[PDB]
């Protein structure tokens, strides 16, 4: 045990007369009044080691304090009894339930998946949302994020997807791993109250990191969830759905750590290694050859100033297959969920939708309703520039389509689970307004099969 | 140029206004080319 405290600068402190210290090693401060505070190693030198205290350095006397080095980083006490239990950002219990005897202790970092060992995601996931399951299909093993903004209803949508996520005819229940990263106590309570009231907590393992908790606590929170999701899926063979929000607060926690080490930022005031940092977490997913389990990651981040060129969504788009984008204009009109499908894309939707997958008309109706909206939206604008007199009989139907597609298709409700069957049939009803001559993408073999 | 404060948020807003402006310029000239067509047949008849 060491009682050698040399420097203390804010929540950071340095301990001299050290040996064999490692990076990100857990420490324990023994104060002059007997109070115990924990810490992590942010930097090690041969004769000294800097550590950030979680609880802070408020009231710590350097001369009469002591520090204990544990010799191990942040590990997760993993076990199968974690189902139904809610922890914090450091794996500590939060629901005050029974203790969990760890089956193993795994470091939260994880391992890099061999790209040739990775398997192709082939199974469709019914999220219950028409705007997602039909036009931006999620696949079992895909990295598909949700680009939101400050004030956009991303909390209601996060509680809806994890509640309505199910796989067809598999006869095995989906596993949900939810990880709240630096959210408020109100938004955290909204998530916890929704998982308990619907019985989804019986399928979920929740990690809850608040906003006032330390920055080093926010960085480990995604590493805690993915290590357990890695264990549930790859060690046990479960199908795991990983949900994380807000992802932006994880990046700000890296900045407080990066500035604590006096590292010069990169683009837009963020650390240079962010691309490695985000890809390390986003690529711990997908089905593995030889294993029945799978990990599905759905990050949720709010874009600063609603900018897509910001480093947080710019690098995420380079790592994840597609993106789900929410717009502030759709939310202020009453469209729930306000998911704009024009800038949203799914890089694996082709395998997810088809015969055996969902229905034969999934790919055709997607491409038909996609072009019908862009033409209907430009027609409504033509009525604003050239007046309604310039709109023909066909343009009046296209303008009526977009208006209904905004209010009846995408606007379904944060508590409305629509099956894949009810979703496709609604698209045909909205497409039944336009004459057949308008519907060109759909072949007449299937157009004469479902069109009312 | 119109007076504005330089910001990343203003850049994207002026980017969207120009795209709608450029298309609106296309549509009003189409109305200009169109009016020139129904005017010309009527004008020659009136003359």
């Amino acid at each position: 045990e060491y009682r050698t405290i040399k420097e203390v600068v804010g929540p950071l402190m340095a301990v001299e007369k050290v040996s064999g210290v490692k990076y990100e090693e857990l420490i324990e401060v023994r104060m002059q009044n007997g109070e115990i505070r924990r810490g992590q190693v942010l930097e090690v030198q041969e004769d000294k080691a800097m550590v950030q205290i979680f609880e802070g350095t408020s009231g710590i006397n350097l001369k009469n304090s002591s520090v204990r080095f544990l010799g191990h980083p942040l590990q997760l006490g993993v076990s199968e009894d974690m189902i139904g239990r809610v922890f914090d950002g450091l794996g500590r219990p939060k629901d005050n339930g029974p203790e969990i005897l760890p089956e193993k202790y795994l470091d939260i970092n994880g391992e890099v998946i061999n790209p040739i060992a990775r398997d192709y995601p082939d199974e469709f996931i019914q999220t219950g949302i028409s705007a997602i399951d039909h036009l931006n299909t999620l696949v079992r093993g895909q990295k598909l994020p949700v680009f939101s903004g400050s004030g956009l209803p991303h909390k209601e949508l996060a509680a809806q997807i994890a509640r309505q996520a199910t796989v067809l005819d598999s006869s095995d229940d989906f596993a949900v791993v939810f990880a709240a990263i630096g959210i408020t106590f109100e938004e955290a309570e909204f998530f916890m109250e929704d998982f308990r009231q619907t019985g989804a907590i019986d399928r979920s393992v929740m990690f809850m990191n608040l906003a006032n908790d330390p920055a080093i606590e926010r960085i480990a929170t995604p590493r805690m969830a993915l290590t357990a999701a890695e264990y549930l899926a790859y060690e046990k063979g479960m199908h795991v759905l990983v949900i994380m929000t807000d992802m932006t607060n994880y990046a700000e926690a890296l900045r407080e750590i990066s500035a604590a080490r006096r590292e010069v930022p990169g683009r837009r005031g963020y650390p240079g290694y962010l691309y490695t940092n985000l890809a390390t977490l986003f690529e711990r997913a997908g089905r593995i050859r030889g294993l029945k389990g799978s990990v599905t990651q759905i990050p949720i981040l709010t874009m600063p100033e609603d900018d897509k060129t910001h480093p947080i969504p710019d690098l995420t788009g380079y790592i994840t297959e597609g993106q789900i984008i929410l717009t502030r204009e759709l939310y202020k009109s009453g469209i729930q969920p306000p998911i704009d499908v024009l800038p949203s894309l799914s890089r694996l939707k082709d395998k997810g939708t088809g015969a055996g997958k969902t229905r034969e008309d999934h790919a055709a109706t997607m491409n038909q309703l996609f072009a019908a909206y862009a033409q209907g939206k430009q027609a409504k604008e033509l009525a604003v520039v050239l007046g309604e007199s310039a709109l023909s009989d066909i343009d009046k139907i296209y303008a009526k389509f977009a208006e209904r597609f905004e209010n009846e298709y995408v606007n379904q409700g944060f508590y409305t689970n629509r099956t894949i069957t009810e979703t496709l049939d609604l698209g045909w009803e909205l497409l039944a307004m336009l004459p057949r001559t308008e519907l060109k993408r759909i072949k007449d073999d299937l157009l004469d099969k479902y069109l009312p | 140029r119109l007076n504005v404060n330089p910001t990343r948020m203003e850049l994207t807003r002026l980017k969207k206004q120009l795209t709608t402006a450029t298309r609106g310029h296309k549509l009003l000239k189409d109305k200009q080319d169109e009016l020139m067509r129904q005017f010309i047949l009527l004008i020659r008849k009136n003359n």
